[PDB]
């Protein structure tokens, strides 16, 4: 596949950012 | 309890079965050489293989009519 | 079709960093 | 020791609150032994159809069953 | 610790988390479904639907696609060859890009059901300890399943809301998804009849349906409970791989001798149909009933169209590749591009003659052409020094009435003992063998593939039912009987 | 009960198994299966 | 069922007197198991002592035509019958026993009946372990002699064009089915078939050497010559030592097992394994997918006159067995194939 | 006594012991 | 109508359901 | 029952069974590539 | 057309043919 | 010229599970 | 300096870092995959 | 590479064997 990975990997760093985003470790010193 | 040392040594054993073993060995001796079990269970006798219009090994080569082509390919 | 070439080097840049990564943070966090 | 309770869980839960519940005696156990019976009976029906075991007036157990 | 063949033995008592590993699962199977649908469409070659087909080009899941109604895909071009209508949102990419959302969103449910797992609702009301009233989820399960069976029985195969379903010839040769009328008859049970599949979805969900109200309505008896250990979900474990290996069998059976819902034109021929010569003798039938009808031999045989001839050979045979002969038909003897045509040998007195076809066992088979009556009368020998049959002196010529060979008389005894040899295989195809840089081998259909690894997994979970019916019936032996 | 001893039933059921065996192998030499 | 009342029915009578010992036990599995062996041994006896098979395979298997007990043997059906279930009172014997036999239907029957009785046993063993309360590894055991049964006689003759290329019920019959094998499936070529000899193999393996090792590691336990009566099952202790038989195991191969769990565990699992992978491998052939090739080796033969291995003397020896069998093999294939175009060497 | 025992050891005595005699007349059968 | 197969199969219904008796008898005596 | 999950275990592996699965592995390799390089 | 030519045309390349296996009884 | 498909394969076959015992074995080693 | 090595020491990977270190995999097999597949 | 793929598993298997033979863990009860 070509656009199936391009995909695939567009996604997987969407869901990276969002779980960055939404269920970090909390914040500690400042 | 009868743990089949003591039937055995007994002639009470040996009386029923001086009649019924050589009975059963002489009944199964007349089914072999009456020809009942090749008529009971359809073995050809060593001159009914080859039939006049076959001199080959025969073929069933149908499933709907296999009774039919047994019977008439089987001895008469 | 099909470059499995690099299907294969793309399947292995993704896996083997990510499953290093992720084993450090199991055990990272397993044992506090 | 409260569980956690949601509000999708305490809609289903009358579907899940009386586990271990049973019939006393043997219950419908006859009737699905009939049951068994029938269904035995016709998966013979179905099977020798498919093996030409059982021949039907309609059923020709070929691909012009199709035709 | 624990074993590593136990691991998942932390979610028995445990709901929510067996709920989770679930839709794993599912998630996995489903997003397995889109990327192997999104693979067959990148590697499918639509250009000749006729001569070069789906079961040709090792396509997997786009028969089972094509059977229930997606015919286009987005790229503008359809299975059957023909104009492409718009395709919506359900074409193969859209059908595979929907299993893939699927796919995601049931591992988002997963994960949630793994961190969220202490619901009330897994908890008994009277006791507090954590119990599932396996009995009334059946029953819920058999009703959802009834009513599944019935929708898809009363409106998508009939067509009156959906597509139908693909029938075609009894030969193979058109064929397209469209409603079938039900079969209430005894034609009903008859498995190769298309409408037999909606009686049974319509009956079955309506019996499904009513087993699903009785199980919700009707509690077990204690001495079947106990017997069967309906307290313990190691016991329904053991029932549903059960039922789940018979089904199994099932489908490869249907799937190996062919059915209503096996069609030939999406998973291949049966070797059934080359052992029986089904479309040698339709071939043979129609040429007949051509040249009866005043029509010379050359041109009877070219109305002969080009799928049926392409079925009558045994390279199609589902049952000639290997076990390790791996990928497509196509890389194993290259992309047939025509017919040559039906050759047909004479003698040199003239009399026709017939090259006895290679069986289904053989890897190899003498060549023999043997007369009308049944008696060898030529072959390619292999002693050469003794031959009393050999073409090169009994004369054997070959005319071919075809497509690319019509009227080629070939005379010459080396091209005739080839063409012999390739017309031992049935109908004698040009192929190209430099396109995928094809083996030379024979390789198995998609049907054969299906048929072997659904017979190995339905033998595997036979011992797995055998392995946890022992489990759950002998639980106390497994878990101890202290000194008692 | 005990009017006859086991082993000599033994020996004697010893022989007739033995002479059936036996009988059973000159069969192989004469009549059908033969090859004669 | 938890201090019920539990009132009493026929189910608990039956119940009483099936789960009683006896001589033989019967239970609720000897309603299936009994009869179903018993019919299974008697076919197989009757068949292999007067039904003929003239009529079906064109030869000789009863004791009433000169066979021995290594040449007699109930044949499959022809294989113009295919697949057919062939009932006394099926389409094809229609009501006639003289010739439900003589076309094959005792090899269905015998095959059914078996099938049946493979169940009925194994559901003995996990009758008898409940009874006993005692885990049913002899059934897990068992289940793979049943995947053997049925993956041979079920499964590969379904694939194949009908039950003709079944295994016959016999020893020479069989040897024919394993020739066959080899000649038209390639069948030591397969790793599932390999995998199925490794494990027969360290499974014989297996027993002699853990019957030798406890048989002289025996303490003496009394003061006698043998020590066959230096057993007594009243004493706690072990009657052979562990410590010693590990000890010359590991200097002698190396590796000893330390756990008689393990020992015993892997005893049950070498067989089963091996069988359930030759079961697989079967199914393989069942539909004609086979090891038969190594196509780099074909390939490279082909266009190289002098490479030959092994290998390609076992597929030239496969081609001999096919086409100098075929025709007295399958009489339906009907094969007049003269003695010139077979696979001939030199002089031989 | 008709028991258990006494039926299977008999249905696997009887039939061996006609089938013997069976075998061993037709030791003696000849073309 | 009514095939001389399925006659035959109902007839081994029949003949089924009296081995059954017959198996029941056997063990509901002894 | 609690904020913890009372099911959750560890996976035990000795040497004995690292042994085993890797010869299992390897002799499985060893079988086997021969068919799959073929 | 010809039911009997056919059946003779298409068996000596292959016996296995459905119109040789039935109705076999009358040839 | 390579059958990288099956060399492929083969790799694969032999580092994952080889991998996935190793970090069994080695986590099982770590605590005892 | 004794049985045990002194210089033994565990690595340490928090959340962050983890994001970090995925975040940079998938980026760079997003800027270069389209030049491995060319 | 082919008998390079063939001689490295069976090395591999001769290493596995010989660290089972001469490093195994040493055998507890019995
Ligand atoms: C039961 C499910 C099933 C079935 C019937 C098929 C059937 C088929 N697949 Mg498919 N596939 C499946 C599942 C299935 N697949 C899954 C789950 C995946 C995801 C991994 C794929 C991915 C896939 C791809 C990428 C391709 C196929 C292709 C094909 C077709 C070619 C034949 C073939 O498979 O090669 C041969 C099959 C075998 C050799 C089976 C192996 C037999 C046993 C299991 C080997 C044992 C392994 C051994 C123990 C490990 C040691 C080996 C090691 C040394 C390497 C065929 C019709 C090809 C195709 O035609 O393109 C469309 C293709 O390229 N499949
Ligand atoms: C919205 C739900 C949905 C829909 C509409 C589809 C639709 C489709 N899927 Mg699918 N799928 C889904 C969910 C869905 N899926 C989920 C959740 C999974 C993960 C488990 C999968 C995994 C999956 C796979 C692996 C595959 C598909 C495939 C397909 C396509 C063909 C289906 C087919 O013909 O096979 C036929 C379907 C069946 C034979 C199911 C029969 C059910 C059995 C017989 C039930 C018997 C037991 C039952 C309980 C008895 C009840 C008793 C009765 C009295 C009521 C089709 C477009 C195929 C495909 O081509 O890929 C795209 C394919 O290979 N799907
Ligand atoms: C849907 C069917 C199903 C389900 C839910 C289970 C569930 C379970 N089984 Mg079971 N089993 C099944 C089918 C099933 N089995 C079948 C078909 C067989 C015959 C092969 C077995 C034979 C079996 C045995 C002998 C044992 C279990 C055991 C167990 C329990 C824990 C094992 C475990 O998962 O640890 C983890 C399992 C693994 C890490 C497997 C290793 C990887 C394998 C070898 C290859 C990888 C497979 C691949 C990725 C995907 C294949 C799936 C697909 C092709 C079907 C668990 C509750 C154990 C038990 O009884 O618990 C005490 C036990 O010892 N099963
Ligand atoms: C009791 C043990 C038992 C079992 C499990 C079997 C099993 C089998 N036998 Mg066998 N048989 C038995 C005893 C048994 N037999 C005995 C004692 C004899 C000597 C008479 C025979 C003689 C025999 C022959 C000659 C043949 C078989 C055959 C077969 C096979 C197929 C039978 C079939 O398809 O019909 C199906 C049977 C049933 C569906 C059972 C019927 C159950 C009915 C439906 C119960 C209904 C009763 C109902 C409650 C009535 C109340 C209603 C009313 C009040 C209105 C099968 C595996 C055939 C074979 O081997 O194939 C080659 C065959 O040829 N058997
Ligand atoms: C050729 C090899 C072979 C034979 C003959 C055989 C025979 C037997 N195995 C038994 C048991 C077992 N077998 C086991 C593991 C194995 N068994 C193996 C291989 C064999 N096992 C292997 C390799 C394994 C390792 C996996 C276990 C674990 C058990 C048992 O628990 C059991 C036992 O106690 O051992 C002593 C006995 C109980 C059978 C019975 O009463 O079934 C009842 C059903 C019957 C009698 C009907 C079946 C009829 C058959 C399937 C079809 C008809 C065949 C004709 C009657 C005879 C044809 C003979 C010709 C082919 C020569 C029986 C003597
Ligand atoms: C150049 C080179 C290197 C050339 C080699 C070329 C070549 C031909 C390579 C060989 C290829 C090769 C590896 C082939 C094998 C491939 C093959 C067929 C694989 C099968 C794989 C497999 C999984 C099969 C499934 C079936 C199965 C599970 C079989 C396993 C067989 C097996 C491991 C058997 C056990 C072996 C065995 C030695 C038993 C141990 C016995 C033992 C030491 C007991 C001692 C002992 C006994 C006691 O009683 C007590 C009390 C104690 C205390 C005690 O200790
Ligand atoms: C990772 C470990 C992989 C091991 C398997 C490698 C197979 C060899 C290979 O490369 O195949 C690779 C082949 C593809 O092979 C390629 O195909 C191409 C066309 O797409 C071309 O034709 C190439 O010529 C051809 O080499 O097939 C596969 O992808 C494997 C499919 C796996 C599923 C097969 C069905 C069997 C399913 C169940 C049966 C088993 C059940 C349990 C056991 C019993
Ligand atoms: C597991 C544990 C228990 C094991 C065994 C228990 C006993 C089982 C005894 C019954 C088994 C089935 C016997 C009849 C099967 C039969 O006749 O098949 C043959 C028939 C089909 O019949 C065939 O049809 C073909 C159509 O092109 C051809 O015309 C063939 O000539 C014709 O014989 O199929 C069935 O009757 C049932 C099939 C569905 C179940 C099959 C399960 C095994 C599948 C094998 C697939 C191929 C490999
Ligand atoms: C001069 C000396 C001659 C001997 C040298 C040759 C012996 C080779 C050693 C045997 C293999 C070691 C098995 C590792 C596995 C291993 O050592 O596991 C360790 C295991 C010991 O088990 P335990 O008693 O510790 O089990 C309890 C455990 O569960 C708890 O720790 O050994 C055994 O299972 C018993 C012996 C089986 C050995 C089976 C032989 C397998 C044959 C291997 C063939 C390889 C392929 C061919 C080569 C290409
Ligand atoms: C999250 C998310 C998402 C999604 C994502 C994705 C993309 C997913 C996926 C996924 C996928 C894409 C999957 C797939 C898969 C696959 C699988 C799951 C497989 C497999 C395997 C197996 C099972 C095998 C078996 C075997 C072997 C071992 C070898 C060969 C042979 C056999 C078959 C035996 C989105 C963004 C959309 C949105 C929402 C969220
Ligand atoms: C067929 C059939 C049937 C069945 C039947 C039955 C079930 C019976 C039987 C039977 C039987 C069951 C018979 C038998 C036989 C046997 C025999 C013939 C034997 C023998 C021989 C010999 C030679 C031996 C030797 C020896 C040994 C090895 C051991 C010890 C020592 C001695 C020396 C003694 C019926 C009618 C139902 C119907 C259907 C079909
Ligand atoms: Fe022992
Ligand atoms: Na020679």
């Amino acid at each position: 596949m070509e656009a199936l990975v391009y995909t695939f990997l567009l996604i997987g760093t969407l869901g990276i950012i969002f779980f960055s985003i939404f269920f970090r470790e909390p914040p500690r010193i400042a | 309890e009868r743990p089949f040392s003591d039937i055995l040594t007994s002639i009470r054993y040996w009386v029923i079965h001086s009649i019924t073993v050589p009975s059963l060995f002489i009944a199964g001796w007349l089914f072999v050489s009456t020809g009942l079990a090749y008529d009971v269970f359809g073995s050809p006798r060593p001159n009914e293989y080859f039939t006049e219009d076959r001199q080959d090994a025969p073929l069933i080569t149908d499933r709907f009519n296999a009774l039919e082509q047994v019977k008439k390919l089987s001895a008469q | 079709e099909v470059n499995i070439l690099g299907l294969t080097a793309t399947a292995l840049f993704i896996i083997i960093p990510t499953s290093f990564l992720l084993i450090l943070y199991v055990k990272t966090a397993a044992s506090e | 020791e409260p569980g956690i309770v949601t509000p999708l869980g305490t809609l289903l839960r009358p579907l899940n609150s009386e586990a271990g519940k049973v019939l006393p005696g043997w219950g419908t156990t006859v009737l699905m032994a009939v049951a068994i019976l029938l269904f035995a009976v016709f998966l013979l029906i179905i099977l020798e159809i498919y093996n030409s075991s059982l021949i039907l007036d309609g059923v020709t157990n070929s691909w012009e069953s199709l035709a | 610790g624990l074993p590593w063949y136990r691991v998942h033995t932390v979610v028995i008592n445990d709901p929510g988390r067996l709920i989770s590993v679930h839709l794993m699962h599912t998630a996995l199977v489903a997003g397995w479904a889109g990327a192997m649908t999104l693979f067959e469409i990148a590697v499918f070659d639509p250009s000749d639907p006729v001569l070069n087909p789906m079961w040709r080009q090792g396509m997997f899941v786009l028969p089972f696609l094509t059977r229930l109604g997606v015919t286009q895909s987005w790229g503008g071009w359809t299975i059957s060859g023909e104009t492409s209508s718009n395709p919506g949102i359900w074409s193969y990419e859209g059908a595979a890009a929907s299993h893939i959302v699927l796919s995601g969103l049931l591992f988002l449910a997963s994960v949630w059901h793994w961190v969220y797992w202490d619901l009330e609702l897994f908890r008994d009301p009277r006791t507090g300890k954590t119990a599932l009233d396996l009995p009334k989820i059946f029953g819920i399960h058999l009703f959802l399943a009834g009513l599944l069976c019935f929708g898809f029985g009363a409106f998508h195969v009939t067509g009156v809301f959906g597509p139908g379903i693909w029938v075609s010839d009894p030969y193979g040769l058109t064929g397209s998804v469209q409603p079938v009328a039900p079969s209430w008859g005894a034609e009903g049970f008859d498995p190769y009849n298309p409408g037999g599949v909606p009686a049974h979805h319509i009956a079955a969900g309506i019996l499904g349906v009513l087993a699903g109200l009785f199980h919700l309505c009707v509690r077990p008896s204690i001495r079947l409970y106990f017997g069967l250990s309906m307290g313990s979900i190691e016991s329904v474990l053991s029932s549903s791989i059960a039922a789940v290996f018979w089904a199994a069998f099932v489908v490869a059976g249907t799937m190996w001798y062919g059915s209503a819902a096996t069609p030939i034109e999406l998973f291949g021929p049966t070797r059934y149909q080359w052992d029986q010569g089904f479309f040698q003798q339709e071939i043979q039938k129609r040429v007949a009933q051509s040249t009866s009808e005043g029509l010379s031999v050359s041109e009877a045989w070219a109305k002969i169209p080009e799928k049926l001839a392409f079925y009558d050979y045994i390279g199609n045979n589902p049952a000639k590749g290997g076990l390790f002969r791996t990928g497509a038909m196509n890389s194993g003897d290259g992309i047939a591009v025509g017919w040559l045509g039906h050759a047909s040998f004479k003698d040199q007195e003239g009399r026709e003659l017939f090259v006895r076809r290679m069986p289904t066992f053989f890897e190899t088979f003498p060549v023999v052409l043997i007369d009308k009556d049944g008696v060898v009368r030529a072959d390619v020998p292999f002693r050469k020094a003794e031959s009393k049959y050999s073409i090169e002196q009994v004369g054997v010529s070959v005319t071919f009435y075809g497509g690319e060979l019509n009227g080629l008389t070939f005379t010459d005894p080396s091209t005739v003992k080839k063409y012999a040899r390739k017309a031992q295989l049935g109908e004698i195809f040009e192929f190209d063998r430099s396109t995928l840089q094809s083996d030379g081998v024979f390789r198995s259909s998609p049907r054969g593939w299906f048929t072997f690894g659904h017979l190995s997994f339905a033998l595997l979970f036979f011992f797995g039912h055998i392995w946890h019916g022992s489990r759950t019936i002998f639980r106390d032996v497994f878990a101890g009987i202290d000194e008692d | 009960i005990g009017r006859i001893p086991l082993w000599l039933v033994g020996t004697v059921v010893g022989l007739l198994a033995i002479g059936l065996l036996a009988i059973f192998f000159y069969g192989s030499y004469v009549g059908l299966g033969s090859s004669l | 069922i938890g201090t019920y009342q539990e009132k009493r029915t026929w189910f608990d009578d039956a119940d009483d007197w099936l789960r009683q010992d006896r001589f033989v036990f019967v239970g609720w599995s000897g309603l299936l198991l009994l009869p179903c062996a018993y019919f299974a041994v008697g076919g197989w006896l009757t068949g292999c002592t007067f039904v003929t098979s003239w009529y079906t395979h064109g030869l000789a298997s009863s004791y009433i035509e000169g066979c021995n007990f290594l040449t007699a043997a109930v044949s499959t059906p022809a294989n113009s019958l295919g697949h057919s279930l062939l009932f006394v009172w099926g389409p094809e014997a229609q009501g006639d026993l003289t010739r439900w036999f003589q076309l094959g239907g005792l090899w269905a029957f015998v095959a059914l009946h078996g099938a049946f009785g493979l169940i009925g046993f194994m559901l003995r063993q996990f009758e008898i372990a409940r009874s006993v309360n005692l885990r049913p590894y002899n059934a897990i055991a068992f289940s793979a002699p049943i995947a053997v049964f049925v993956s041979v006689f079920l499964i590969y003759p379904l694939g194949q064009s009908g039950w003709f290329f079944a295994p016959s019920f016999g020893v020479a019959s069989i040897f024919r089915f394993i020739l066959f094998f080899q000649g038209f499936h390639n069948w030591t070529l397969n790793p599932f078939h390999m995998m199925g000899v490794a494990g027969v193999l360290g499974a014989a393996l297996l027993c002699a050497i853990h019957g030798a090792t406890v048989e002289n590691t025996l303490f003496e336990d009394g003061d006698g010559a043998n020590t066959f009566r230096a057993f007594n099952p009243t004493q706690a202790e072990e009657t052979y030592s562990m410590v010693t038989a590990n000890r010359f195991w590991s200097q002698i191969f190396g590796v000893a097992f330390s756990n008689k769990r393990w020992l015993h565990f892997f005893m049950l699992f070498v067989p089963v394994t091996g069988l359930w992978m030759s079961a697989l491998g079967v199914v393989g052939l069942a539909l004609n997918l086979r090891a038969y090739d190594f196509v780099s080796q074909e390939i490279r033969a082909a266009e190289d006159p002098e490479f030959e291995t092994f290998y390609t003397k076992n597929i030239l020896l496969n081609e001999g067995i096919r086409a100098w069998m075929a025709a007295q093999d399958q009489p339906h294939e009907k094969l007049t194939l003269p003695e010139e175009v077979l696979p001939r060497g030199n002089a031989l | 006594i008709f028991t258990v025992r006494w039926l299977a050891i008999h249905a696997i005595a009887v039939p061996t012991i006609f089938f013997l005699g069976a075998i061993t007349a037709m030791q003696f059968i000849q073309r | 109508s009514v095939t001389p197969s399925l006659k035959n199969f109902l007839l081994s219904l029949v003949a089924g359901a009296v081995v059954l008796a017959a198996i029941a008898g056997a063990v509901t005596a002894v | 029952m609690a904020r913890p999950n009372p099911n959750k275990q560890v996976v035990e592996l000795n040497r004995s069974s690292l042994y085993w699965g890797l010869l299992l592995i390897f002799v499985l390799a060893v079988l086997f590539s021969s068919y799959i390089f073929n | 057309q010809r039911v009997r030519t056919v059946l003779d045309m298409d068996d000596p390349a292959k016996e296995e043919t459905v119109k040789e296996l039935r109705k076999d009884i009358n040839n």
